[PDB]
RNA sequence: GGGCGAGGCUCCUUCUGAGUUCCCUGGAACGGGACGCCACAGAGGGUGAGAGCCCCGUAUAGUUGGAAGCCAAGCCUGUGU
RNA sequence: GAGACCGAUAGCGCACAAGUAGAGUGAUCGAAAGAUGAAAAGCACUUUGAAAAGAGGGUUAAAUAGCACGUGAAAUUGUUG
RNA sequence: GUGAGCCCGGGUCGAACGGCCUCUAGUGCAGAUCUUGGUGGUAGUAGCAAAUACUUCAAUGAGAACUUGAAGGACCGAAGUGGGGAAAGGUUCCAUGUGAACAGCGGUUGGACAUGGGUUAGUCGAUCCUAAGCCAUAGGGAAGUUCCGUUUCAAAGGGGCAC
RNA sequence: AAACUUUCAACAACGGAUCUCUUGGUUCUGGCAUCGAUGAAGAACGCAGCGAAAUGCGAUAAGUAAUGUGAAUUGCAGAAUUCCGUGAAUCAUCGAAUCUUUGAACGCACAUUGCGCCCGCCGGUAUUCCGGCGGGCAUGCCUGUUCGAGCGUCAU
């Protein structure tokens, strides 16, 4: 039917750098790495990371789409904004 | 035309399928005052307005 | 003559009412009289007819024909009696309209709610009576 | 009751039949008194037809 | 002198439902008597003398009777309303009759 | 195509290599579905559908 | 009723040499257009003067 | 030439149908209905059309909710079950 | 057979009842096909199984409703269809409370002064 | 200030009198004649032709069963911060 | 619930699958049309016709009621005198 | 009976109706180029004559100038009487069958009537883009139905990094 | 003399007047207050074993549940009803439900069954691909929560 663009599936829909997931969670980077490390979110690595973001780095951190999915459900962050 | 709308189509299509004669067995119901189809349409004589 | 603010005697009214009823209320207005003994056996004057009923025809030219009711159809007013029937042309028996106030109950088919009518018609003009008295 | 049926539906049409309609979907009502042809003067100027 | 130049069979009222408005009236009539037994259905209501000199030489029913009235009578104002007696507070005492 | 694909596999335990479909004048749709060289449409037919 | 013989939209087709000058009901395509109306000598009209 | 021969180029269409009351009356190129006023939120009605306005009005459709509200009234806006009827 | 009776579905939970209902589906299924290439006494089992999964919807339907109407018996927000319709105007009406609620006041003089029960000799 | 409250009213529900007696006409009596009966019911309708008594109803007191309200004769208690 | 109203050209446009059929680009305009018989008992069977139908012969109380159907005027027409 | 009218006989027909005194009215027709419906003479009359044109045998059938097959004769003459599309129509397309009606004759034939069948896409179009233009939003008018406004006197959002 | 034209009569035609009827209008009187974002009125499309319409209904589709009645429905077909019964019915009542696409109509549109976004669940080899299902995403305004902006006023 209609043609795909570039760049709306596979490695990009699949990862998501540390800015755009803390910038999905709305959290703070002290916060962010604290879930993370509290729920096992851990470094990701794709095949090809100008697929996933053309300004990316070797210092640039990857986690999944799906674990940013999982980490938006956690009561956690409720806490957090009643503590602030 | 052959280019056609899926609502002109839909419309189409229950016209068609309104288009018949009335059942045999309506006549010998009891106190039937129904004889015949006075709305059936055709192609030739009354056009459908859409 | 009539009293009652909610009755009508609208002739108009009372025949789209009689021609308009729905089954339920045809199964009342389609009531037939109990015979004597039965009159005697159970004080009750009438009951709405239904099949299995045995009944005599006492009007119409099938005076003093017996038998069994083999249909109540109510959508013309009307019960088929058994072997009061007449031939078409063909010769095939077709059965003959009877109206059921031309016809009188002589056997009951009796079930647990015809006992029940009964018993409470009876009961209610027994009731009327001792009231009045 | 096959053959009683059809001759009741035969027996349908007879009043469109001598209305000489093609079917039953043949309701068209044409105009016999037509304003154009029953209403105005004719003048030594333009006319309404040749 | 007939004033029929307007679109005056627009707003011509008839009175057929005149002993039927009687009959209702009588009805809501009862149903307050039933409903205030044993209290009479009206209130108590002053005499009065009315205006102009065409009709001060007759007296009749006032709206209620004033508080300089009730004080000298013993009654409360309060108190007055609740037992079938109207009380109107425009209307003064000019004399003593 | 892929709810009739997947609904016939859901009855008939029928797999399909591809689905066409049309919607009739009268306004219901028809499919025709090509089954897989594996299994016979005239065993399912005969057996499943009964359409002898 | 006070409106019957007058839910109509007819007008007269004039001075002229065929019909008279009664108001004929305007449109097509049905036995009513051409039809007299508003008459009490006219079928389907209002009567010389209505009970009150 | 304005009439039989100049009959023959009527081949478009003003209206289409309208998708609120569903009449050929939509104008295909002002977006407008001419019979209910559609896309105006009101539906068009005037006084001057009493025909117009009956040809229309409520209870000459289907009164698919509207109807059994006299009933829920005569009975009082009831909620629950009869007592002692089967159920949950 | 084809006929399920609501006193057999009354007494029945959740799981069966959705077994119940995918059976006679099944059923319907295949003797639609049934019915499109034979007839005869055939039609009235169709007609039998399709008032039973109407039946067999609404049982299900009924019991769940329930069981949530139980769930929110005691909770200040109810879901919207959870809740009473009466009419718009009867639900945006004021409250029974709200509009017996007299002032401070009216409330002494009430208390003091009311309508008394009085008749007056003749 | 509180709490009972006999009893009453409103709305749906079970139930209600007496000829299909004899003769004639008629395809069919619901017509004519004779003999009765009921009537707080001789309003209306149906039934093969004008039926109080064939059927539904109609009049009147009530009489079965059920729910929700309102009115209400009276009777228990607190007493003044 | 009723009427010193109208009784199918009347009475609402509509007693009927009527705001329907139908007309108009559209706003809108907008009809005609009720009655076999108590009961279909709506003519078996024979015969002549390609058929429609016709004639016998039944059905009905009546077909001088044959789904053109209660009654069946006049204009106009056919036959007979 | 002066009269408007009233009454009876005969035939037909099938369910109600009349006399007298009062009361009441949508109460009396030859006309209105009325209104609706129905029907005549004209009258078996005017016509049914543009687009060159038909003929033979057989079959089908109750019936064949206008059905079919074959046999002949012709016409359109590639700006077609051909092969295909856009608008418009909506099943008229295909098969089988067919009483009446329609095909201004005839009909066995039919775009008619009756029952069935038929329209298969990642690649052809729509869907996407914008044109002339139209409509929201901000905001300003207008008693108001709503008018202007389409970049504005708008806080009109995107990206990256971080022990 | 016939034919033709005209007159009169009988019968037969044409036509639908008259008479009788009337589940309908029209007028008066009495009672009641109840539409809608918890999605109305209206529109469209569908639903019966055999229906085109009217009627009823909404993929639970001439219908479901519940209560009552108590033996039908009927044009045909086919089944009934343990009749001493959780029960026929195109039955009545009606308090529980279902209620397609729309429409004030609400993700953006709509002359398109066009295009999206957010969050879950399931299936197909599947961390990436494909498909299906479920719940949501209009505007204005109010109360409150939270995140903010501005030397606008101050304290420090
Ligand atoms: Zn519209």
């Amino acid at each position: 039917g209609k043609a795909k663009k570039k760049g709306k599936s596979g490695a990009a829909r699949n990862y998501m750098t540390r800015t755009q997931a803390v910038k999905k969670l709305q959290l703070s980077l002290p916060d962010f790495r604290k879930l993370c490390i509290w729920k096992g979110i851990y470094p990701r690595e794709p095949r090809d990371r100008r697929k996933v973001n053309k300004s990316a780095t070797a210092s640039t951190t990857f986690y999944y789409t799906k674990d940013i999915q999982y980490l938006l459900h956690e009561p956690l962050l409720q806490k957090f904004r009643e503590q602030k | 035309p052959s280019h056609k709308t899926f609502r002109i189509k839909q419309k189409l299509a229950k016209a068609q399928k309104q288009n018949r004669p009335i059942p045999q067995w309506i006549r010998l119901r009891t106190g039937n005052t129904i004889r015949y189809n006075a709305k059936r349409r055709h192609w030739r004589k009354t056009r459908l307005g859409l | 003559m009539k009293v009652r603010p909610t009755v009508s005697s609208s002739r108009r009214k009372a025949r789209k009412a009689h021609f308009s009823a729905p089954s339920s209320v045809r199964r009342v207005i389609m009531s037939a009289p109990l015979s004597k003994e039965l009159r005697e056996k159970y004080n009750v004057r009438s009951i709405p007819i239904r099949k299995g009923d045995e009944v005599q025809i006492v009007r119409g030219a099938h005076k003093d024909k017996e038998g069994k009711v083999t249909s109540v159809y109510r959508l013309k007013y009307v019960i088929h009696v058994e072997r009061v029937t007449r031939e078409k042309a063909t010769g095939q028996t077709v059965p003959i309209g009877i109206h059921p106030s031309n016809v009188v109950i002589t056997k009951l088919h009796l079930d647990k709610d015809r006992e029940n009518i009964l018993a409470r018609i009876k009961a209610g003009r027994e009731q009327v009576a001792k009231a009045k008295g | 009751l096959r053959s009683k049926a059809e001759r009741q539906a035969k027996l349908a049409q007879r009043k469109m039949n001598r209305m000489a309609r093609q079917g039953e979907a043949d309701r068209h009502i044409h105009a016999s008194m037509p304003k154009h042809l029953f209403s105005g003067k004719r003048t030594i100027g333009k006319t309404d037809r040749r | 002198n007939n004033h029929f130049r307007k679109h005056w069979q627009r707003r011509v009222r008839c009175h057929f439902d005149q002993p039927g408005k009687k009959v209702t009236r009588r009805l809501a009539r009862r149903a307050k008597a039933a409903a205030l037994a044993p209290r009479p259905v009206d209130k108590l209501r002053p005499i009065v003398r009315c205006p102009t000199v065409k009709y001060n030489r007759r007296t009749r029913l006032g709206r209620g009777f004033t508080l300089e009235e009730l004080k000298a009578a013993g009654i409360p104002r309060l108190l007055a309303p609740t037992i079938g007696i109207a009380v109107d507070h425009r209307r003064k005492n000019l004399s003593e009759e | 195509k892929a709810q009739i694909k997947q609904a016939l596999k859901k009855l008939y335990d029928i797999d399909t290599v591809k689905i066409n479909t049309l919607i009739r004048p009268d306004g219901t749709k028809k499919a025709f579905a090509r089954l897989t060289p594996d299994v016979d449409a005239l065993d399912i037919a005969a057996t499943k559908l009964g359409l002898v | 009723s006070e409106k019957a013989g007058h839910q109509t939209s007819a007008e007269s087709w004039g001075t002229g040499r065929a019909v008279a000058r009664i108001p004929r009901v305007s449109g097509g395509g049905t036995h009513r257009a051409g039809q007299g109306a508003f008459g009490n000598m006219c079928r389907s009209g209002r009567m010389f003067a209505p009970t009150k | 030439t304005k009439g039989t021969s100049s009959f023959g180029k009527r081949h478009n269409k003003t209206h289409g149908l309208c998708r609120r009351c569903g009449r050929r009356s939509l104008h295909n190129q002002k977006k407008v209905c001419a019979s209910c006023g559609y896309p105006a939120a009101k539906t068009r009605k005037y006084n001057w059309s009493e025909k117009a306005k009956r040809r229309k009005v409520t209870g000459t459709g289907r009164m698919r909710y509207l109807s059994t509200v006299p009933r829920r009234f005569k009975n009082g806006f009831r909620t629950g079950v009869p007592k002692g009827a089967r159920g949950p | 057979n084809g006929k399920v009776k609501a006193g057999q579905l009354w007494s029945k939970n959740k799981e069966e009842l959705t077994k119940i209902l995918g059976e006679l589906k099944t059923e319907l299924s295949q003797l639609r096909i049934q019915k499109i290439s034979s007839s005869g006494a055939k039609l009235n089992k169709i007609h039998d199984l399709r008032k039973s999964i109407a039946r067999v919807l609404t049982v299900i339907n009924a019991k769940q409703r329930a069981q949530l109407r139980l769930f929110y018996k005691n909770k200040k927000y109810l879901p919207l269809d959870l809740r009473p319709k009466l009419t718009r105007a009867l639900r945006r009406r004021l409250s029974k409370e709200d509009a017996s609620r007299v002032l401070e006041k009216t409330k002494k003089r009430l208390t003091h002064f009311p309508q008394r029960k009085y008749a007056v000799k003749a």
